[PDB]
């Protein structure tokens, strides 16, 4: 007997709250990054200002060294 | 006893020399360098008295330049060296050396004017050594005297001079008295051309022999070459050019200044000229060693700003080469003089000349200038103005190599002055690099000229060039390295096994190895060592603080504040407490970085909920520390650790005023999120996670204190900022990169956390899976653990099973790589989870031990194990959680008392209602029973209901009725009515709260989330006032809510009958229970769903196939009506009739109502025998009215009568009447009863209700209610809460039905995706003709429709009606819907369109809802998924029934009674005819 036939599960459109915007590869890559805590970050030439207010024997060679 | 090794060959040892002077050089070793110097010394004296004199010469030089930034290639260098830290141990006996040599080799005659110069200026080139060695020294000279054949005299003087300046006995010699006269023949006095020497020679004499009887200057010089020098001075731009002099040696101390004087003037009175005899004048004053006086030194001020102010005037090579000689004379004297101040102004002009005439050689010889000084002042605190001084030489350098060039000048390792501190050479690298190396622009590895290991490694750790060849250098100094630069290259099993025996770096070697093994664990992400390293560095380091009394590095201050933040990253709040209370200690070494200690103690306090001792250090920091003046970055430790809730005590007002007001009035670019004032990268990233974490608790304070809505926005600008954080270009550093991971975690944990308090699953889903898919590619551990433990959480309350167990088994296996013995609050997390309570409480024991005192810590997970703690000892914060949990286990304690009593165990298993009985006006005792349950009541009336997340307010408001109920039953009650009343609104809330949040949370104005308030209070009136507005309508209908109680398992049944103005509720005990219903009916229709997918119907082709399918359906179909009637023939055994439509006539009820009693009376053993009928008790009439209802025709008839009895003998036996059903005459009541209901319903009127509204929980909604046989012919519209009722009714004016024009503006929708052709076959040709004869309809067919035309639809629509799959939301989104505030009146007729997702304790959602929310006012769905042939039958019925037609009118049927009497047409009646529901109002055409 012919059977019955039902619509095609289809997709709802996506749900996204409170105007969330995702965290990119990007973003991702760098949360994972290790980098030294030890790293660190930091025209014309000027002239610069003035201020105002037989000789000694054998063993006297070697005491001398020594 | 030593032995001695003849030496054949001399070179070997030189290898061996220069090969230890080098490396002792370059490990910074600089004491071995001493007792190098010491054996080549006595190589070099061995040599004399060997006689290879030219040996020893050249090995004294080799001492020399392997031990000196000078070099020397003559022994004259030797001789005019200056003493520096590098030398002046030696120097001295060098000297002695040097000129024993001279000495041997004859060589006096050719070295004279040399060792003249020498013994000249004998101050600075030999007496200062304290232990020169006199006797040795003054002897050298007389015999230098003995043999010279020129100056005779000069040596003499010296010599005389000696020994009285050291206090020498003459005798070394005849008479000394006669001595000076053998000087003074004319033959030894005389001199030959070093007789400019003289003058100096005879002043170092005078000295010693002012005032005795001193060898005169007339006795050398005579009166005539003395008079004239006076005599021609004034009387006169006079000096020998040709020998760089004044024309005169010798000249008068007083003649001096007016030859100074004179040339003053001659300055101010062309510049080549001038220059020259600058040049000669200031010879001349070197030459004849004058003292310094005023005179002088106002001279050389001068004549050196004299120079400055004209070095623009000079143009020719002549005048640029005479300037550079005046200003080398000019240095020279400043040496000679120890003019520090005033060498530093030679060095500034030779500068300028760099400048002005745009000359590396001025420059060169500017830096060496420079160096020179440092050198001799050896003062290693000053050096931080040379690298200022050098970035500017580096600045000013002509070219890119040029630069270089200047640079390696001072980075020199001559420079470090046998510094032999870590800390110095920090000091000096680190500057060196950040002021003048980053200005060289260099991109490959340049091995810097005459420099250290230790310098190279410190300065390339700080640089990002790519391959530097470290693996040159010993160990420790890799290990430096590595750390400096985050990469790791050693080999573990060879970093513990070499070792080199002569390092500066050993002295730190400790210190290195931990620094090295925090970064390595951070670089890999564990924590391996964390333990291990903290405990190291408290005991074997910092305790021996004062041992070692030295300054701290900056390699250790960053290692300290590294690793209190890993220590606090990964929660070992024991060692960071220890850590920062140690530090705090050695405060006499540590002060600079007491801030950290003091902020990281705070935050570990508070992680040990440590709460007294975290207040103790909130207000001491607030008092003790000015914001004013602090720098930005303490400003930002001090601010980030008073964010905390804790710190407050839930005063939301107080926090806000505090970081909203009063710290941006007082610190704003803790706020300047823009970066305006431009702040370095890592502090601008600094500020914005500042204010990310203030957003962040502000979400979990506004929360805590039921401001919902608020504290989403919050949450969502945390996230915004962090989104912005990460899209600066910094390369973001562990630091913050970890206080980025905490942050970013809370707040994902706090939204989920928001959004589970109201119930909504959706965007708990969301949001748990964004989460999900973070974790995934992170990989710091603590991270992930924490994070699978909360979605562990979640996937429970949500009831996701699978996920669940996943998450359980993930979170487990990431916790390995814990601490587990140093995370406490980890491992209670790990312990909660696996169901291990025992370990846990005691785990707590066993990491306060005697401290368990000051930790809130073991008593909030009381808490969370459902125990209530002493009020006494519960934190004010903490206070709503332990009530809560004390009326649920105060409940338990009652419910489990009463129910040993048979008496009440009885009664709960009675179907009970309320009101039942009229009021006046012993295993268990009475009394106190009724006690306990007053005392019930009345602690759930006291708590807030704010403080509630839905799913709580929910069991509040069961356990609130239920409470009332077997209160009622049992005795009468204060304000019998009145409770009944708030109790029917305190369990609509529940129903209302999560719509009105979805609602509210859906028209937030996106603008609020990048900007850097509804409560239970106000809703409680608008649930209250519902009713009391429903009640006051005066319709005449039924409102029953269909509800289920958690806590019991129980059915729960109310009803409103405004007309009647009367309100009941019965509880159904329940053959199977709720949840089995729930599981038998979800596997039928999760089956049949399944059928009905296009995946299986395509795969459906031969005529087995066919036959299987339908065989499965019908049986999917009879499964359901089994259920069904299994629930009808158990959950309403009796009460079926409160269902029911029939109104009694009053005038009939009250005979029967005689009768009743009078049956009661003669036929009830206690009414029989006790009391009498004054003191009977009387049932309320509803219940009386239920008999009357029953049809005896019926063929159930008599189990429907005989529960109704039971029911009432219920009811008089539980308030006290008891009727042993041995003694009741149950045929009398059968038969009597049976008698009085035919007569009156043989008799009576049939006047009914209008329509019923059921309100269906969300809990009930899945089963189709309306089949049941007691309701499949009733007219009836099911609603989510009394709120929503009163407000559709408020809308339309309190009148059904709801008249809808059908006359235009009808919109339509058939199959928008052609998957439906048979369906669109039948439709095809009414709908057509509707948008004919009828104006501003539309329709879409066989054609998607786009989201913006059916917005308009919905809106300007007098019908919308849409077939296909669902509601439609795969062309328009939930948000939109919900935006609205009018939507048409819906026939949703598709697949599932009022189906719901379930997500156990939280609240479900789907297409229904958002209908309603839009406005919607009758929406008309399918629970399930329904099949084309059937639906459509019923659709076609429907709309025909309704009078849904082009030629609009007549009797149609409203909306209701057109659905029920068209299930009927579907072949399958349940799977597809009990599919279809209503929710809203009942509509009919006009």
């Amino acid at each position: 007997m012919d059977i019955e036939i039902a619509p095609q599960r289809q997709e709802p459109l996506p749900y996204v709250p409170e105007g969330y915007s995702p965290f990119q590869q990007d973003d991702i890559e760098k949360l994972k990054t290790f980098n030294s805590p030890y790293k660190l970050d930091l025209d014309k030439v000027d002239l610069l200002p003035l201020e105002q207010i037989e000789g000694l024997d054998p063993e006297e060679l070697e005491d001398l060294v020594t | 006893n030593n032995i001695d090794l003849a030496i054949e060959d001399i070179t070997t040892v030189d290898h061996s020399l220069n090969s230890i002077y080098s490396l002792l050089k370059s490990h910074h070793m600089w004491g071995h360098i001493n007792s190098t110097v010491k054996q080549h010394l006595m190589i070099i004296v061995k040599l004399i008295n060997n006689n290879a004199l030219g040996l020893a010469s050249s090995e004294i030089i080799f001492l020399f330049n392997e031990t000196n930034l000078f070099q020397a290639h003559s022994l004259k260098n030797i001789l005019l060296a200056d003493f520096s830290t590098w030398n002046d141990y030696y120097l001295s006996n060098l000297k002695i050396l040097a000129l024993q040599i001279i000495l041997k080799r004859k060589l006096v005659d050719e070295y004279l004017p040399h060792i003249l110069e020498l013994f000249s200026h004998d101050k600075r080139y030999l007496l200062k050594d304290p232990n020169l060695k006199a006797h040795a020294l003054t002897k050298i000279v007389l015999s230098f005297f003995s043999v010279t054949t020129s100056c005779k005299v000069l040596f003499g003087l010296k010599f005389l001079q000696y020994i009285k300046q050291f206090k020498l006995p003459f005798k070394k010699f005849i008479t000394v008295e006669c001595f000076s006269k053998n000087l003074l023949h004319k033959n030894y006095l005389e001199m030959g051309p070093n007789k400019i020497y003289l003058n100096s020679f005879y002043l170092s004499y005078s000295m010693l022999y002012d005032g005795l009887d001193k060898i005169m200057l007339l006795d050398i010089l005579s009166y005539e070459e003395t008079t004239e020098v006076q005599r021609a001075i004034k009387s006169k731009e006079y000096c020998n050019m040709s020998e760089n002099r004044l024309l005169w040696s010798c000249i008068s101390v007083d003649d001096l200044n007016v030859i100074l004087e004179n040339a003053t003037n001659f300055l101010q009175n062309h510049i080549s000229a001038t220059l020259k005899c600058l040049v000669c004048l200031w010879s001349t004053i070197r030459l004849e060693g004058l003292p310094k006086n005023k005179d002088i030194l106002r001279q050389f001020d001068c004549t050196v700003i004299y120079i400055n102010s004209n070095i623009k005037s000079i143009n020719d090579e002549s005048a640029a080469a005479l300037l550079s000689e005046l200003l080398g004379v000019l240095s020279e004297i400043c040496i000679d003089y120890k003019e520090p101040k005033r060498l530093s102004n030679i060095i500034s002009v030779l500068f300028n000349a760099s400048v002005l005439f745009k000359s590396h050689s001025f420059l060169l010889k500017t830096a060496n200038l420079e160096i020179s000084n440092v050198l001799i002042s050896n003062d290693s605190k000053t050096s931080h103005r040379t690298i200022l001084k050098f970035e500017k030489f580096i600045s000013s350098a002509q070219s890119a190599q040029k630069k270089i060039e200047i640079f390696s000048c001072l980075f020199n390792v001559y420079c470090m002055l046998r510094n032999d501190t870590l800390s110095f050479v920090f000091d000096f690298c680190q500057n060196a690099f950040i002021h003048c190396f980053t200005r060289l622009k260099i991109t490959k590895f340049i091995e810097f000229s005459n420099s250290s290991e230790i310098m190279l490694s410190v300065l390339y750790g700080n640089s990002s060039i790519e391959n530097i060849p470290s693996e040159n250098w010993s160990q420790l100094s890799r290990m430096i390295f590595c750390s400096l630069r985050g990469i790791f290259d050693l080999d573990p099993l060879e970093l513990n096994n070499t070792f080199d025996k002569l390092h500066l770096l050993n002295k730190y070697e400790l210190l290195i190895r931990i620094v090295y093994l925090l970064n390595l664990d951070m670089s890999k992400h564990l924590t391996t060592n964390l333990s291990k390293i903290t405990k190291l560095y408290i005991n074997k380091w910092l305790q021996k603080s004062d041992e070692k009394a030295e300054r701290i590095s900056s390699f250790e201050m960053d290692f300290v504040k590294m690793l209190l933040c890993y220590l606090n990253f990964n929660n070992f709040d024991k060692l960071s407490i220890e850590l920062s209370l140690c530090i705090k200690s050695k405060e006499k070494y540590y002060s600079s970085i007491v801030p950290y200690a003091d902020n990281y103690l705070l935050e570990a306090y508070l992680s040990l909920y440590m709460i007294d001792d975290a207040l103790m250090m909130k207000n001491q920091l607030q008092k003790t520390m000015n914001l004013s003046t602090a720098k930005i970055e303490q400003a930002l430790l001090h601010a980030s650790s008073l964010i905390n809730v804790h710190l407050w005590d839930s005063d939301l007002t107080a926090f806000q005023i505090y970081f909203g007001k009063t710290l941006p009035a007082m610190k704003p670019e803790l706020f300047d999120i823009n970066n305006d004032h431009n702040l370095p990268m890592s502090l601008y990233i600094k500020v914005i996670l500042l204010n990310i974490k203030i957003f962040n608790e502000s979400a979990k304070l506004n929360i805590k204190a039921g401001n919902v809505i608020s504290a989403v926005i919050d949450c969502r600008k945390a996230q915004n900022l962090a989104l912005s954080l990460l899209k600066k270009k910094n390369k973001l550093s562990q630091g913050s990169r970890l206080a980025l991971l905490k942050s970013l975690s809370f707040s994902f944990f706090q939204l989920i956390k928001i959004h589970i308090r109201i119930g909504s699953a959706r965007d708990c889903e969301f949001y748990s899976k964004e989460l999900s898919r973070i974790i995934s590619d992170l990989e710091e551990p603590i991270i992930v653990y924490r994070c699978l433990h909360f979605l562990h959480r979640y996937y429970m309350i949500t009831e996701q099973t699978c996920l669940q167990n996943i998450t359980l088994g993930k979170a487990n296996k990431a916790f390995d790589y814990l601490d587990a013995e140093a995370d406490i609050t980890s491992l209670t997390m790990f312990l909660y989870d696996n169901k291990e309570f025992v370990k846990l409480e005691q785990s707590l024991v066993l990491y306060f031990g005697d401290q368990l005192e000051k930790t809130f810590l073991p008593n909030l997970w009381k808490l969370h194990l459902g125990k209530d703690i002493d009020d006494s000892i519960c934190l004010s914060e903490y206070m709503p959680k332990n009530v809560i949990n004390r009326v649920h286990n105060m409940w338990q304690k009652v419910m489990s008392q009463l129910e040993e009593d048979p008496f009440f165990k009885g009664m709960f298993e009675s179907t009970l209602g309320i009101p039942s009985s009229l009021p006046v006006i012993q295993k268990f005792d009475r009394i106190a029973a009724i006690s306990k349950l007053k005392q019930m009541k009345e602690l759930l009336e006291s708590l807030k209901l704010d403080t509630l997340d839905n799913h709580e307010l929910s069991k509040i408001s069961s356990l609130s009725s239920l409470t009332l109920t077997i209160l009622s039953n049992i005795t009468s009650i204060h304000n019998a009515e009145s409770s009944l009343i708030t109790n029917f609104s305190l369990t609509d809330l529940p129903r209302h709260m999560p719509l009105l949040f979805d609602k509210v949370l859906n028209n937030i104005d996106n603008k609020n989330y990048r900007e850097f308030n509804i409560s239970t209070i106000t809703e409680s009136i608008r649930v209250s006032a519902a009713q009391k507005d429903l009640m006051e309508s005066n319709l005449n209908i039924n409102v029953i809510t269909i509800d289920f109680c958690p806590i019991t398992g129980n059915l729960l049944l109310s009803k409103l009958e405004p007309r009647r103005k009367r309100r009941t509720h019965l509880r159904l005990p329940l053959h199977l229970s709720f949840p089995e219903a729930t599981k038998k009916l979800l596997s039928i229709i999760n089956e049949s769903n399944q059928t009905t997918s296009v995946e299986v119907t395509n795969k459906i082709k031969t005529r087995e196939e066919r036959k299987s399918w339908w065989t499965t359906r019908y049986d999917l179909d009879k499964r359901m009506q089994q259920l069904l009637n299994n629930i009808e023939n158990s959950w309403f055994n009796g009460v079926q009739g409160f269902f029911s439509p029939e109104v009694v006539d009053n005038s009939l009820f009250e005979k029967f109502k005689d009768k009743f009693y009078e049956i009661l009376h003669q036929n009830l053993p206690s009414r029989k025998l006790y009391g009498n009928p004054a003191m009977f008790i009387k049932v309320e009439d509803w219940v009386i009215e239920l008999f009357l209802k029953l049809n005896p025709q019926e063929i159930d008839f008599l189990s429907k009568m005989e529960d109704l009895i039971y029911f009432v003998l219920d009811i008089l036996l539980f308030h006290g009447e008891e009727n042993a059903y041995d003694e009741i005459d149950f045929s009398m009541l059968h038969v009597q009863l049976e008698e009085q209901i035919k007569k009156y319903r043989a008799t009576m009127t049939t006047n009914s209700i209008f329509h019923t509204f059921l309100v269906v929980s969300s809990s009930c909604h899945l089963f189709p209610w309306e089949c049941l046989s007691f309701l499949k012919d009733l007219s009836i519209t099911r609603v989510p809460s009394y709120v929503c009722l009163n407000k559709l009714l408020s809308r339309f004016h309190y009148q059904l039905p709801l008249q809808v024009t059908i006359e235009d503006n009808i919109s339509m929708i058939l199959n928008p995706n052609g998957d439906l052709s048979r369906t669109e076959s039948k439709f095809k040709g009414m709908f057509q003709k509707i948008i004919d004869a009828k104006p501003s309809s539309q329709l879409v067919m066989n054609e998607k429709p786009e989201e913006e035309t059916l917005l308009k639809m919905l809106q300007n629509s007098n019908l919308f009606v849409y077939i296909g799959h669902g509601g439609g939301e795969q062309y328009v989104r939930s948000k939109e819907i919900k935006k609205c505030t009018k939507i048409a009146p819906s026939f949703l007729l598709g697949c599932s369109s009022a189906a719901m997702k379930y997500y156990g304790k939280l609240e479900p959602t789907g297409t229904i809802y958002t209908y309603l929310l839009g406005g919607c006012p009758m929406v008309l769905g399918n629970l399930w998924d329904v099949t084309d042939k059937d639906i459509d039958k019923f659709s076609e019925e429907l709309f025909e029934k309704m009078g849904f037609r082009c030629n609009t009118n007549g009797n149609s049927l409203s909306v209701s009674y057109a659905v029920s009497k068209s299930r009927g047409v579907c072949h399958l009646r349940y799977l597809n005819g009990a599919a279809p529901v209503i929710y809203g109002l009942p509509i009919k055409f006009v």
